């Protein structure tokens, strides 16, 4: 009864799926039928072999208490804290990998340092003398003392500049001043346990704790060394949807996260003797797409066209067209193993953290990266070979996208409208001031993964065209930043055909679709450096300023795990999928209550993308009140 | 307060306002007086051009409220401000109008008051050349009558129209400027109401001009955004009512410059408060470009004084040639790196020199910082210096990086010049000529000698092999375009020069690379693309894409182009060559001459005779001008024998190419002695004694075919 998306290339394959008998994510949604409310509402514990226990979500009737005693408040503060506890660690091995790296980077290595001008500013951040060294001695310094952030036990941990002193006096007084990323992970776990935490605020306050480590470091060290080594992202167009798919040229997809791979694939697809093996096979040439963040991230820094979001990866397969699905971790349905085994792809993981029974092993070597890159690429390239053509059906769907939208190329388009003789340049004034002024009502975030609990990308593309119409100019990233690309947001035409006056009027004099695409879920942290950038030159506190963030289809504990530290540092975030909190009514009370008096900013629960925008003006135009703009 | 509110506040006291007035109208005159304005057929102007409706009897006017009331929706979204903005724009029509009909002539000298159309017949046809580069509304009250005499005789000498409304009104005429329409400077009245009539002045040089009807607003915002240039300066302390104003000048697409603290809107609402350079973010804001940039030095500048001729008789200071080590640099730089309009003299000024004709050491650094510059545009900012210098009446520069020649004249010293006039022509230019790529400007002109050789290894050597390594690894064959620069043209018409990897342009300052480069930065420029297609002969390098782009921009005064030949259809030599090849058919080679050397070549003839016959864009077969990195180019006369033709060299150009040349002999399978078997000035310098000395070495030239 329910439409399945709002992207028609994802229903023209949804039907060639039935028909071809092969299952997909909704299917087994279907499946799933009445899920258990239990574990829906967050009253379920399995944390030791007395249980497992439910108590009632419904206070005052049924079982109240498990058997070791924790009441319902208990039980679901314990669950939503190793939600965060998993989100954070994703993005921990993330940005460790990416650190890791930068320590191995070498003036005639396979990873090199691509943005000097960057890291001679991040090494500024940890103390890392720059003058006169050798530009990877430098690197190597500044890396061991990012690593030194994820398990150092004594001493504090580097935070970024950007972040308001403001914000981490109040941590301070709060208690909830952040760690080693692995320390409170481990923290989290432990308080977790049976019979250890039993109070909803320690717990909750522990959760935020620990997010801090991932927006601020994981992630934050993750994309600044990201862009120190693959270089930082600038304005650059591409295409979207899955009709990047060529059906003569051969389809190289890169699914999942770490971009290190991906970044070593793209630089393969230039070898001559990869391109004339193309070539060899019958094919026009190599078609490299990506899919979720590591699409993202690949196509932010060179272009490459994004296949789809995350709940296409199963209908890019069904195109028959994909020669190579290469992924890597994070988000990667295990699906994918039995589905492609209808099909001539070869479904390839790389990574030992990630391993997937009956795919195709081939473990990406960061010893020698692109050599290792290339033996992957050559077995997609062969399996060119094996396609066959006459069930191959590509819909003739893909929108142009602009993305590349860091900081840095924020700030230097905003550089345009200052008056050489009058104000800085290189800052966000420009910014600051169409905000204090009034022209722009506010800044808003559209993150978020897609859920089968809604629409694929129907809550994503009505909350950011609501939220444009207000003049509130809208910034994504992840699969929402996806969703904006494929609907033709991602366009400096998308300004006239749906923003409102102000921020028409901001687009224009800026050259700046309405929409801009920050990158990947791990540079979400470039839109806390925005913010608390803002926030410093305004002499105010994150929770001053009217901006918010959404998350309209979120599902991974990632997500919470971002929602959490967004409140925390200060920014009011709507989510448009029902956490499992409603069975403990304090939990509940502290997330969209309380948590106002502690950090200035609270989360909302909000499945109507339309009521959501309501709030999130109302909330803006409120706190715009508070500071007399 | 919220900028919304105060808008919105303003508003409705400027219809509170009006209000007042038409009641005092309705009361001495009835709802049936009319109401006009002089010498106007378009009635009510504000009102006429936003309901096509015009007013002629009071109670219309008082009717006429309704629009300003319909207009002021107190909802906090852009498009509300600018239609309040816009309302209390047409309640200043109205309370202006209402003056009109209590007084027959409510105004007097010294304020004009309301403005006919026949002025604005007169006064709009040279808004449309640009004769006024653009208007200048300048309403309150400056700090201090000095300082707003300094600002009106500023814009008033940039040749613009300012109009004056308010207190400075009085500022201005104990400043002693001087008002009136052929003064272009007009004061309306003393409120604040009165600036309706300059905004009277665009909109109905819109119905005159534009040809717009009434009644078309939003197409009359847009001719009044984009056609007339004006903008508005609002002085001293603002009230909520001419903020509110001010929002109307945003709606016809008038930045407002104030120096009063208020919420900014980028390019539409800013605070300046330094009066000295308040002018400067003014045209800036309204994208106004003075015709001709403001110089301080006080000798003359025009490009005629460019390739004015200085003598030895008549030179001053000579910094350069062979004498002197002289090297000029730009380089990027971080933005605090430089500080803007920064000039220093490190080392003996002219002043200093009272002897004869002496010579200087002279190291011309320049830092330049930009948002979008790059390291590539380095050369084309140097390329500009020759031009820069040379403008100016009295002084002389040729040559490119560190090979450098200036002399200075005896007229510009007793006209009072000095080394600080050099920065101040540069900071000015460079941003006059790139003004969207360049931020800041510093130059630091170094006479003293530790200095001058303390920045030449440091920062003007490895600028130069850097940028000379990047040319080294390019083959013509590799690339696909060459590029056609006539920036000399000037003086040769028919002259026209094609950049290649392997073929710099023959003064030597213009690379493949620059050339390219100067394209992304000027696609009107001089150095335009030319594909490489059509290929007729790789061996002499003649295209046929080439041939026709050369006779387009020759004017059909060439036909035919060979690149690598100089017997078959030569490419032109324009005047600034900094060497000379010329044909000896005794040797069945040729000779080279460079400018520096001054004694006579074994061709009879001195740099400056031969000089007469290669240059002026004409085809001449056996004589060509080139760079000095052209010698060792593998493509140099491929055609006739490459650099193997070379037999007689002045010692300087042996010494400075020894390395350069070396290598490209034994590239073409000659001895590493090659550089020693030319002849030179120390040897003999006569073809009788100059061709025993090339049978004594045995040279590859002699064994050649003839070239002729
Ligand atoms: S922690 Fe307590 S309520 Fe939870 S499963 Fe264990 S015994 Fe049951
Ligand atoms: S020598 Fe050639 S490239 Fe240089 S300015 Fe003259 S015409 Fe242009
Ligand atoms: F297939
Ligand atoms: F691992
Ligand atoms: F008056
Ligand atoms: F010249
Ligand atoms: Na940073
Ligand atoms: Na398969
Ligand atoms: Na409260
Ligand atoms: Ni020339
Ligand atoms: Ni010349």
């Amino acid at each position: 009864e329910k439409a399945k998306s709002i992207d028609q290339a994802t229903l023209q394959l949804l039907d060639k799926a039935k028909q071809d008998g092969v299952e997909t994510v909704w299917d087994r949604k279907a499946d799933m039928k009445v899920q258990c409310g239990f574990g829906s509402a967050g009253v379920c514990c399995r944390n030791c072999s007395m249980g497992p226990c439910r108590v009632s979500p419904v206070p005052g009737k049924g079982v109240e208490r498990g058997i070791c005693g924790a009441t319902a408040d208990v039980i679901v503060s314990r669950n939503f804290a190793r939600m965060v506890a998993a989100g954070t660690a994703a993005h921990s091995d993330h940005g460790r990998s990416i650190a890791l790296s930068l320590y191995h980077t070498s003036k005639d290595g396979d990873i090199k340092v691509k943005d000097e001008n960057k890291l001679k500013e991040v090494a500024k951040s940890f103390n890392v003398e720059t003058e006169g060294r050798d530009i990877y001695d430098i690197a190597h310094d500044v890396a061991k003392e990012g690593l030194s952030n994820y398990g150092k036990q004594l001493g504090e941990v580097t935070l970024p500049p950007s972040l308001p002193e403001k914000r981490k006096e109040l941590w301070r007084k709060l208690g909830v001043y952040p760690r080693a990323v692995d320390r409170e992970i481990a923290a989290v776990m432990h308080s977790t346990h049976i019979g250890c935490n039993a109070d909803a605020e320690a717990m909750i306050k522990m959760s935020m704790r620990c997010s801090l480590t991932d927006g601020w470091m994981g992630s934050f060290m993750g994309t600044e060394f990201s862009d120190i080594m693959f270089g930082t992202p600038h304005s650059i167009d591409t295409e979207a949807n899955l009709g990047v798919l060529e059906k003569n040229s051969v389809n190289v997809v890169l699914h999942g996260h770490e971009p290190l791979l991906s970044e070593m694939v793209v630089e393969a697809a230039s070898d001559p003797e990869l391109v004339e093996l193309a070539k060899s096979v019958g094919a026009d040439g190599i078609n490299l797409c990506g899919m979720c963040c590591t699409g993202n991230e690949v196509s932010m820094r060179h272009g490459i066209k994004i296949a789809g979001n995350f709940m296409q990866q199963e209908l890019a397969v069904v195109t028959g067209a994909v020669d190579g699905l290469i992924v890597d971790v994070q988000c990667i349905m295990p699906a994918l193993a039995k589905l492609s085994k209808s099909y001539h792809t070869k479904f390839i993981t790389t990574s030992p953290k990630a391993h997937i029974t009956d795919s195709i092993y081939m473990e990406f070597d960061e010893e020698n990266p692109l050599d290792s890159a290339k033996k992957i690429l050559k077995e997609a390239i062969l399996n060119f070979k094996n396609r066959d053509q006459s069930k191959v059906m590509i819909p003739e769907l893909k929108c142009k996208a602009i993305l590349g939208y860091s900081v840095e190329e924020i700030i230097n388009k905003l550089d345009k409208v200052v008056n050489t003789q009058i104000g800085p340049m290189q800052t966000v004034k420009p910014l600051a001031d169409v905000l204090v002024s009034g022209v722009l009502r506010g800044a808003a975030a559209v993150v978020g993964c897609n859920n089968p609990k809604v629409v694929q990308d129907s809550a994503h593309i009505e909350t950011i065209k609501g939220l444009i119409k207000n003049d509130v100019i809208v910034v994504v990233t992840g699969c929402a930043a996806q969703a904006a690309a494929k609907y033709g947001l991602l366009q400096k035409e998308a300004a006239e055909k749906y923003a409102g006056p102000g921020l028409a009027t901001v687009c224009k004099l800026v050259d700046i679709p309405p929409v801009l695409h920050m990158g990947s879920c791990v540079d979400i942290s470039r839109i806390l450096d925005l913010v608390g950038r803002v926030a410093n030159l305004l002499g105010v506190d994150m929770s001053d300023l009217p901006v918010a963030g959404v998350a309209p289809e979120w599902m991974s504990e990632k997500a919470v795990a971002i929602g959490t530290y967004v409140v925390t540092s200060g920014i009011d975030t709507w989510l448009g999928v029902a956490p499992p909190v409603t069975g403990g009514p304090e939990v509940v009370d502290i997330l969209t209550n309380k948590m106002e008096d502690w950090v200035g900013a609270k989360f909302f629960i909000e499945t109507d993308p339309h009521k959501a925008v309501e709030q999130i003006v109302n909330r803006m135009n409120e706190k715009r009140k508070k500071l007399g703009i | 307060m919220n900028l919304f509110q105060t808008v919105f506040t303003g508003s409705k006291q400027a219809l509170a306002a009006a209000e007042g007035i038409v009641k005092q109208a309705v009361d001495e005159k009835g709802r049936d007086y009319k109401v006009a304005f002089p010498d106007t057929a378009y009635s009510l102007p504000v009102i006429f051009a936003a309901t096509g409706k015009k007013i002629t009897n009071v109670g219309e006017l008082e009717g006429a409220l309704d629009i300003v009331r319909s207009l002021i929706v107190e909802e906090e979204m852009l498009d509300k401000l600018l239609n309040s903005g816009l309302a209390t724009a047409v309640a200043a029509e109205i309370i202006e109008a209402a003056k009109y009909v209590l007084s027959d002539a409510p105004y007097a000298e010294p304020c004009v008051g309301f403005i006919s159309d026949p002025i604005i017949r007169s006064l709009g046809v040279p808004l449309v050349t640009g004769d006024i580069p653009g208007v200048a509304v300048i309403l309150g009250e400056c700090p201090d009558s000095e300082t707003a005499a300094k600002i009106i005789k500023d814009y008033q000498s940039k040749g613009l129209l300012t109009c004056l409304v308010g207190k400075v009104i009085d500022q201005a005429i104990e400043g002693k400027v001087k008002m009136g329409l052929d003064l272009r400077v007009i004061p309306l009245g003393y409120d604040v109401t009165s600036v309706i009539h300059v905004v009277t002045i665009a909109i109905r040089a819109a119905l005159i001009f534009g040809g717009i009807k009434g009644g078309q607003l939003n197409d009359i915002l847009k001719y009044t955004a984009e056609r007339v240039p004006a903008f508005v300066n609002a002085f001293g302390p603002l009230s909520e009512l001419v903020v509110s104003a001010g929002a109307g000048a945003i709606a016809l697409g008038f930045p407002v410059l104030t120096d009063q603290v208020v919420p900014e809107v980028p390019t539409l609402l800013l605070t300046q408060k330094d009066y000295d350079k308040m002018v400067k973010t003014s045209l800036e804001a309204r994208n106004i470009k003075i015709k001709i940039t403001e110089i301080p030095i006080p000798v003359s500048f025009a490009a005629a004084f460019e390739g004015e001729r200085i003598r030895k008789n008549d030179m001053l200071a000579e910094f350069g040639g062979n004498k002197t080590k002289a090297w000029e640099l730009v380089m990027c730089a971080d933005q605090g790196e430089v500080e803007d309009h920064k000039i220093e003299v490190i080392g003996p000024d002219i002043d200093t020199i009272d002897k004869a004709p002496g010579r200087m050491p002279l190291g011309m650094l320049i830092k330049v910082s930009g948002t979008n510059m790059q390291k590539d545009f380095e050369p084309v900012l140097e390329r500009r210096l020759h031009y820069f210098l040379n403008y100016i009446e009295g002084v002389m520069h040729v040559g490119q990086r560190n090979l450098t020649w200036v002399r200075i004249g005896k007229e510009a010293f007793e006209k009072g010049f000095r080394l600080k006039h050099f920065g101040e022509v540069i900071y000015a230019k460079m941003l006059d000529e790139f003004g969207s790529v360049v931020d800041k400007c510093e130059v630091t002109i170094i006479t003293d000698p530790g200095k001058a050789e303390e920045l030449e290894g440091k920062y003007a050597v490895p600028r130069y092999k850097e940028r000379d390594a990047r040319l080294e690894s390019l083959v013509d064959e590799k690339v696909d375009t060459f590029y056609s620069c006539n920036l000399c043209q000037s003086f040769a018409p028919a002259h026209v020069c094609i950049v290649t990897p392997e073929r710099l342009g023959l003064c030597g300052a213009v690379s493949w690379l620059d050339a390219k480069a100067t394209l992304e930065l000027n696609p009107t420029g001089p150095c335009q693309a030319v594909p490489k297609e059509g290929v007729v002969d790789e061996n002499l390098g003649i295209w046929e894409k080439v041939n026709e782009t050369v006779s387009k921009i020759s004017q059909g005064a060439v036909t035919s182009v060979t690149l690598y030949s100089i017997l078959q259809d030569p490419m032109t030599s324009c005047g600034c060559f900094e060497c000379i090849t010329g044909i000896m058919p005794e040797a069945n080679g040729v000779v080279m001459v460079n400018r520096e050397f001054g004694a006579t070549t074994p061709l009879g003839m001195t740099f400056g005779e031969l000089a007469s016959m290669t240059g002026g864009g004409v085809q001449t077969p056996g004589f060509m001008g080139h760079g000095r990195q052209f010698i060792a180019s593998k493509k140099f006369m491929k055609g006739e024998g490459g650099l193997g033709r070379i037999v007689w060299m002045p010692k300087e150009l042996k010494d400075f190419v020894a390395e350069k040349l070396n290598k490209t002999a034994k590239e073409l399978y000659n001895i590493d002695n090659f550089a020693d078997m030319i002849c030179d000035e120390t040897i003999a310098t006569e073809s009788e004694e100059v061709v025993k000395f090339l049978e004594e070495k045995g040279h590859p030239a002699l064994k050649m075919d003839p070239i002729m």
